[PDB]
């Protein structure tokens, strides 16, 4: 009773819905912003698009809602729909690639002397620079800048919790990636009067090892038929034609591979590294098989009286066997041996190279997890 | 000039949902017209389209002719949507999607009570293009639209030219073309047996298409293909013995290519419309290509195999010579190529005929509807 | 005039729309519902989705709408805005995949008595069985039940009105054809609860599907592939000298149909059918494989066809006689006789299992055709 | 008229009743709220990303003490309707599966009992991120956990107490629903200094995998394998089909490669385990290897891969001489090795082929354990 | 205090939001537009659709917003939210594909005098020419008009604000690159009506396309194929032993060219490149075609290649000699003299066609690069 109807009344009589919990132009209302992440569902590492979900915990004080006996001293804590406070119509300078879901228009926790607690989980369409640099083992970092899209920091100050909180705090276990750390730094670019956005850093690490495995098999298994086509010459010289069949076959195979590679990066591309040199490794088996094909080509051919008849017989046979013996002199196997071992150098050299680069790529550019 | 009082006077009596109908037995005079401006999606196989239509809306309601303070002030007024009779438009046969930006827009109230309004609308519809619209003779797109709310005994729509156009702003990036747009103003009585006519707006659109890009992708390959098979056909007379199988390699290659085509453009017609006439010449000129093609191997299949002590022994050896000769003789009576050579000219003129039958007829199915 | 203001004002005050015209503890609210289907713009047999239009003919009564010379007297039948009506949350039980569209903001039929109807040109997306047994020749009847959503019998009741076919306005551009369409009513009380539950209209769509496009191309490559198989068998007789050639065409053949089955899975899972069907193709074609298995295995089935001066004349003709009986050996294996049994052995067996394929295929359509 | 005008004026739902005020008899323990979960349908499953679109009947109950009516409300009709904005509605949040706001399970018509008890239960088309993990593929196919409850209120403003999942499991799913337990609870946490919001915890333990991919996929293996199997039987019956035998490698090779290509495609659409994916590609490689083996083994060998008297002696010389050539080749032939090759092809196919369904079983036995 | 409540309330009461600050019958409401694309998110040249960042600077004056010491004296310039403001229905003429995003419920600033700015952070959906002339090396100028939508120069007028580049915030992630962009003002009066119509801002986007990755992959398999066809020339003249062997390649390679066709037309369909680009490939690719067919038909062009005891000796020797003849005949068939001709015949052809292909390539690259 104690002026309850009265209080109750006066409050709703004088209280202003559309007003800011501050008095004039000054230090403003110090709103607390801090989100406990739920998990993340889709990383479009290719366009640098980020759809995650977290809690929008906001909290500041409404010294305009401090109650009295019944709602203050009666029930120190009571729930009341928002819709009555300035809400950070927050957009993300890079990210905020789309609207809020479970972000605004939801109830809030209002304390006795005016404290306000609003904890809503939400899904948000963002876009961070995971750029086409989300695959190097050295990976990269990003700028996630949150802030309102009609308000300018003049009638409120934004403030954070931790900066180490981490993003693996609610990292998706469903992620083909992994994370090292999440930096959180408060910002106010001076290119705009409006103090604004906060930059949040993603020192992301995404190592999904699954198909590069059977990709290796081509390179090496194709090599099987490759070393084979380079081995088949002094193995079965008649490989002559069958050889060409091999490369038709070998080339179509690698071209189909050419088919799956562009359409697969089509959703998760970054630096060429792997492709850069396998591209070379490609060109390598490609041309090596084709010049060996020219190795194959280079051969212009390969690619008394009684006794007289006898004598005429003696000369017939012998005469042309030298001729076909000439073909021997012409297609001997010197080259095959020499370049099948130049094949030895080439393929085992260029092989242990990307082997190496790849080797160097996973270990060397790994520690910049920062 | 009573400016305030007048506004306040009518608004007193101002009636929303009531039509400016003098009385109830002669309806109101409603004017409408549409200027196409965007034909956004042509999915003819399903007979649907999306267009930005200028919904020219006009009618009469002197319920607000004004005085010196509003009529005379300016013979022109722009008053909000929700403030006068509004035709909830839709295309009987087409509009399959509620109008977008076609309503809730500023209307126009001159001074005598003339009302003009014209919102732009992107919406979905379903015109003809029913197993036809892909010819050279075109199916006239007939869209009739009217208010879907009341029926002509209270409402009456007007129109204008039924002779003059859809190509007024027909899109230049369309894979088609328009040649005429007729439009009639009419009463309501359909196949379904509905009475009390609510007048509507008929939209004829007989348009052309077929600006083939795929044509010569189809025309040069087939000639290359025909020649390839005619290679198969004449190449044998030129080709060595190791060519029978040579020819085969081509059949394999020839149809690998073939059904791959059969898979390529069939896809084409499913994502877009469809029609069988042009379809008939291809697959059957194609099946004949295949026919005489396998016929060829069955042709390079046909034939049986082409697919004193001194003298006693001189006697018998002179026999292996004549003996084997009888054998090589076999080859003779078997491979005297009357059928093959002639098979070249067989397919040749047959080629000319299949071609003439087809391109001559393609000449016709472009020339009757020309 | 005629109690002008007194009549419309009184009507608004003591009139309510949230309420339903409940009349004592009995038959519920007499709801009359029906399907008036005149267009089926889009449907997918695969996902069993249907976006069609059916004017929701509703019919029921509310005495409160009865009037005297001051509303009935005004103009017999008057049409009131739907708002005043308690609109049921009707919905497609195992369907309802989409909102009904165009029902809101519409006209309502009122009578001097009270009779009322409102047929809304409702268009919506549906969801009913088609399963893999949707498109056979023997059809399936999509069970479509419709009735009040969240209201139980104790408050509202609906009932059929008339029988009307599904083909009354069925899509002539459909990839299917109808046979019959029946709709009977019922009330469903459940063993769960002792209560008397909602009423509903159950439609059953009986119609056979499948255009013949997929059909023409399944069997063409089959007969054509049976031509090369037929060649497969005939060649060793007319050109066994190309057994290897045969090999090439099996790599050809095999890849082609292995690729044919690729199409199947895409198309089949892209357009639904009862698996029992592909079973036909399965063994029939594994039959060409099982048979080429044996036949070319059998084709390659054979070991390798897959004075003193008087003296040497004798060492010599000896040289020749040894080899001659030897060449007789390789021909001793390619007897050119079993080759004719294999094509005839299988020609009959393919003419028979083909006729077997032909059998259930035609038997099933001597069932469908019906 | 029995005080009806007056009484609903007494309740005035919106005006007299505090709809923005939840009748929890003021600050105390809580309003006894209860949630009931019944899945009406499961339309889509995504095993790979642990996401599910499913329909639920959001059966809700709580007593609205200000809702109690009198004769011309209560007894006039011991049951009546009142919209959401005129009925207190719990703010049920799909705790770990509402990362996709609820549809038409929102502000819907509710059921008004006579003595305040109210009943609101409409349909929920929802999306969830259930505990798939890369362990939702072994045969147990995990247990999908979900919690439901009134998000906003705590343990002194709300108490929610507590149906099979296969009750409306979708029959067009590529999986199988084995069980679905239901038990409510309430729980505080470390950073919170007080207990609150009670919830409906419903675990769904399921299983899935086709008996169809097995069909057309192993099918080609015994068919293909017989080619490579015959491959070694064929080197005997006629190894002379050198080039043509070579053709088949190209051909059995291109077949092999994109077969594996279709594999990841469906793979990405499905998080496949490492245990199974290897037996597939391991064994096709077994043939791939032996195709390469086929290569060499099929082309591996170096070669197989007195005057008148004077003159004819010349020939007997040329005779014998190239007879040495002729034979230098059969030296290479290596034919008494033939059977052992295809015998030691049989043995291994038996070894590995068995090793797989041997392993098939050694893991087929323990789950059935 | 200072007429505190009297201040604030008075203002609310006599002020109609919807009223447009019309000042006598003249100047119309002078309102200026000023678009600053902060950045672009994504574009589809094919579908000519772009999602861009726009901060719309909108200016106008409402002499009704001028104040005295009780509004301006309070705090010079202040923040008043939109709502109360008359928002010009801004619209991109031949564009407009989407609603302005974040135009709604934002705020504006009122000066001690009245002048107001409305500059809400927009990003929206656009629609500009690209025509099949945008992907050129010679680009096309995206014609984009902006201006007042439903109001005339008599009711209102949209005017420009300044010059600024489009590459000022052009997307560095675009598959295209900018040349320049300018925008000048205009007033559109139509010969239709004698009236003075709306004003407009016309954008001109001059940018040239094609990211370079594409460049490398495609021209290299061409010089690739160039060498195989190069080998197609040299292989035969230096070795006619593997004519059929190359039969293979001809199959493997045009099919390679065929499958490259699926890939790049979808590119074609993925990105609109001026068709005259297509002819490059046309003759180029097709000469691979005409050359083959002749080269390989010619490759193919060749008939079959692609005392008494003493007398015994002479009847026998005579046998060896005329077959001696015969051997030379078929070799008199496949000569190595003109295969050399075709080698330089066409290589100059290829260096001609090639250098001719390089011609227009180089030529308009002499125009584009500028």
């Amino acid at each position: 009773s104690v002026m309850e109807d009265t209080l109750l009344s006066v409050l709703f009589e004088n209280y202003n819905p559309k007003v800011r919990p501050s008095q004039t132009v000054g230090d403003k209302v110090t709103v607390r912003v801090g989100l406990t992440l739920t998990s993340l569902l889709i990383l479009n590492e290719k366009n640098e698009e980020m759809t995650t979900s977290v809690f929008l915990n906001l909290a500041w004080t409404d010294y305009r809602l401090q109650w009295d006996p019944a709602a203050y001293e009666g029930i120190k804590d009571l729930s009341i729909p928002s819709d009555d406070v300035w809400q950070p119509d927050i957009v993300l300078m890079n990210n905020n690639d789309g609207s809020f879901e479970i972000t605004l228009h939801v109830n809030v926790l209002v304390q006795h002397t005016g404290a306000v607690s609003w904890h809503p989980s939400a899904i948000y369409r963002s876009s961070c620079t995971i750029k086409v640099m989300y695959f190097p083992f050295d990976w990269q970092n990003c700028t996630m800048v949150f802030k309102s899209y009609t308000y300018d920091t003049s009638e409120v100050i934004l403030q954070h919790a931790l900066d180490a909180m981490i993003n693996q705090d609610a990292f998706t276990e469903n992620g083909q990636w992994s994370i090292e750390h999440k930096p959180s730094r408060k910002n106010w670019r001076s290119d705009d009067p409006s103090y604004e956005d906060v930059t949040f850093y993603l020192i992301i690490q995404r190592k999904p090892l699954f198909y590069i495995v059977y990709t290796i098999v081509p390179c090496i298994l194709i090599s099987i038929l490759a070393i084979l086509v380079f081995y088949l010459p002094p193995d079965a010289g008649e490989k002559m034609s069958l050889s060409i069949s091999a490369l038709l076959a070998l080339t179509v195979f690698l071209l189909l591979l050419a088919d799956k590679v562009p359409e697969t990066s089509l959703s998760v591309p970054i630096i060429i590294s792997y492709l850069m040199f396998i591209m070379i490794l490609v060109a390598f088996s490609v041309i090596l098989s084709v010049v060996v094909l020219n190795l194959h080509h280079r051969s212009p051919n390969t690619h008394e009286a009684v006794e007289a008849i006898k004598y005429i017989a003696e000369q017939l046979e012998s005469a042309s066997e030298f001729d076909d013996l000439k073909k021997d002199w012409q297609y001997v196997a010197m080259v095959a041996d020499r370049l099948f071992l130049y094949i030895f150098i080439t393929m085992c050299s260029i092989g242990t190279f990307s082997i190496f680069l790849d080797a160097s790529h996973n270990v060397p550019p790994d520690n910049p997890f920062a | 000039n009573e400016e305030g009082r007048l506004i306040e006077k009518l608004l007193g009596d101002y009636d929303k949902r009531i039509k400016p109908a003098k009385t109830l037995d002669h309806v109101i005079d409603v004017t409408l017209k549409l200027t196409l401006t965007n034909l956004i999606s042509l999915n003819e196989k399903e007979e649907a389209l999306t267009t930005n239509v200028w919904i020219e809306i006009q009618w009469n309601d002197y319920r607000l002719s004004w005085n010196t303070s509003e009529y005379e002030g300016i013979d022109l007024v722009r008053i909000p949507s929700e403030l006068l009779w509004l035709p909830d438009v839709v295309l009987e046969n087409n509009v399959d999607g509620q109008f977008e930006v076609a309503y809730y827009a500023n209307v126009l109230v001159y001074n005598d009570g003339s009302m003009y309004w014209l919102p732009p609308a992107i919406y979905r519809s379903t015109c003809p293009i029913a197993v036809t619209y892909f010819p050279f003779d075109w199916q006239n797109c007939s869209l009739v639209f009217r208010s879907q709310t009341y029926n002509a005994h209270e409402v009456n729509l007007q129109l204008s030219a039924e002779e003059g156009i859809d190509p007024e702003d027909f899109t230049e990036n369309g894979e088609w073309t328009i040649r005429h747009r007729p439009a009639k103003k009419n009463y309501n009585w359909q196949l379904t047996k509905d009475d009390i006519d609510f007048q509507e707006i008929i939209f004829f659109l007989i348009i052309q298409r077929k600006p083939l890009f795929y044509i010569i992708n189809i025309i040069a390959p087939c000639v290359l293909i025909s020649s390839l098979v005619v290679l198969v056909y004449f190449l044998p007379a030129q080709a060595g013995g190791q060519k029978c199988t040579l020819s085969i390699s081509v059949l394999l290659a020839q149809t690998i290519f073939l059904f791959l085509i059969a898979q390529k453009v069939p896809e084409t017609s499913l994502n877009v419309p469809l029609i069988g006439k042009y379809l008939i010449f291809v697959m059957f000129v194609s099946l004949v290509i295949v026919t005489n093609c396998v016929i060829v191997l069955n042709v390079s299949l046909r034939t049986p195999n082409t697919h004193s002590c001194v003298e006693a022994c001189n006697f018998i050896a002179k026999s292996t010579k004549e003996q084997n000769d009888s054998g090589s003789e076999n080859e003779n009576w078997v491979l005297i190529g009357k059928v093959i050579d002639k098979a070249c000219f067989w397919i040749a003129l047959l080629l000319f005929s299949l071609g003439t039958l087809a391109i001559f007829l393609t000449g016709h199915l472009n020339q009757v509807p020309e | 005039s005629e109690h002008e203001t007194r009549l419309v004002a009184n009507l608004l005050e003591n009139y309510n729309k949230v309420i339903r015209p409940v009349e004592h503890h009995t038959h519920f609210v007499d709801i009359t519902v029906g399907l008036q289907l005149i267009q089926l713009i889009n449907v997918d047999e695969v996902n069993q989705i249907v976006e069609t239009n059916v004017r929701l003919r509703q019919q029921w009564i509310d005495v409160r709408l009865r009037w005297n010379p001051a509303d009935y007297g005004g103009i017999k039948k008057i049409r009131l805005p739907s708002d005043d009506v308690w609109l049921p949350d009707l919905v497609l039980y195992n369907n309802a995949d989409g909102d009904f569209a165009i029902v809101h903001m519409t006209k309502l039929l009122l009578d001097y008595t009270g009779k009322i109807m409102w047929t809304p040109p409702a268009i919506f997306k549906s969801y009913c069985e088609i399963i893999v047994t949707h498109f056979p020749f023997d059809q399936q009847n999509c069970t479509m039940k419709l009735g009040i959503w969240t209201y139980d019998g104790t408050k509202v009741s609906i009932s059929p009105e008339s029988d009307r076919p599904d083909l009354s306005t069925f899509m002539e551009s459909g990839e299917w054809v109808m046979k019959d369409y029946r709709g009977w009513k019922h009330w469903v009380y459940y063993t769960c609860c002792p209560d008397t539950p909602y009423l509903d209209i159950t439609y059953h769509f009986i119609m056979q599907r499948i255009p013949l496009y997929f059909v023409v191309n399944v069997i063409i490559p089959c007969l054509l592939f049976s031509f090369l198989t037929v060649l497969v068998f005939y060649l060793p007789t007319d050109s066994g000298e190309k057994m290897t050639l045969s090999i090439s065409v099996l790599l050809s053949l095999t890849v082609f149909l292995l690729v044919i089955v690729e199409l199947i899975p895409s198309t089949s899972s892209a357009v639904p059918l009862i698996g029992k069907y592909m079973l036909f193709t399965m063994i029939f074609v594994i039959s060409s494989i099982i048979v080429t298995v044996v036949v070319i295995n059998t084709h390659h089935r054979s070991p390798s066809t897959h004075s003193a001066i008087e003296g040497v004349k004798y060492i010599a003709e000896h040289m020749k006689s040894d080899e001659e009986s030897s060449n007789a050996a390789e021909e001793w294996k390619y007897v050119a006789m079993v080759i004719d049994h294999i094509l005839l052995c299988v020609f009959m067996l393919i003419c028979i299992i083909g006729t077997v394929s032909v059998f259930a295929g035609r038997l099933i359509e001597l069932s469908q055709e019906g | 008229v029995n005080e009806e005008e007056r009484l609903i004026n007494d309740l005035l739902i919106v005006n007299k009743y505090n709809k923005h005020v939840r009748p929890v008899k003021h600050n105390n323990e809580v309003v006894n709220i209860a949630l009931s979960l019944t899945l009406s349908n499961l339309i889509s499953l995504k095993e790979t990303d642990e996401t599910l679109t499913t329909n639920v009947w959001m059966d809700h109950a709580w007593y609205d003490h200000r809702l109690t009516w009198n004769a011309s409300e209560y007894s006039d009709i011991s049951i009546l309707r009142l919209r959401p904005e005129l009925i207190w509605i719990p703010d049920i949040v799909l705790q770990n599966n509402n990362d996709g706001q609820y549809n038409v399970a929102y502000f819907c018509n509710v059921l008004v009992r006579p003595n305040g008890y109210v009943t609101w239960l409409p349909p929920a088309i929802f999306r969830s991120s259930c505990p798939i993990n890369v362990l939702y593929f072994p045969f147990d196919w995990q247990n999908c956990s979900l919690k439901f409850t009134a998000l906003n209120y705590n343990a002194n403003e709300i108490s929610m107490d507590l149906i099979i999942d296969p009750e409306a499991f979708t029959e067009n799913g590529e999986w199988e629903i084995i069980h679905k337990p239901a038990k409510k609870n309430i729980y505080g946490d470390k950073f919170p200094n007080g207990t609150n919001y009670q919830d409906v915890t419903f675990y769904l333990i399921i299983r899935r995998k086709p008996l169809f991919y097995v069909i057309n996929f192993i099918t080609p293996c015994v068919l293909i394998s017989f080619l490579a199997a015959l491959a070694f039987y064929l080197p005997a019956e006629s190894g002379e089909k050198m080039s043509t035998a070579i053709c088949v490698l190209l051909a059995q090779a291109v077949f092999l490669l994109l077969t594996s290509q279709r594999l990841p495609e469906t793979a990405l659409a499905v998080p496949l385990i490492g245990k199974y994916l290897m037996f597939i590609m391991s064994l096709v490689t077994g043939v791939v290897v032996n195709c390469g083996i086929v290569l060499n083994f099929h082309f591996r060998t170096p070669s197989t891969h007195s005057g008148i008297d004077s003159t004819n002696y010349i020939v007997k010389q040329i005779k014998e001489k190239n007879a040495y050539d002729e034979e230098v080749g059969n030296w290479n032939l290596v034919g008494q090795t033939i059977d052992r090759l295809s015998m030691f092809i049989i043995t291994p196919v038996m070894v590995l082929g068995t090793i797989f369904i041997f392993v098939m079983g050694n893991f087929n036995r323990p789950p059935a354990k």
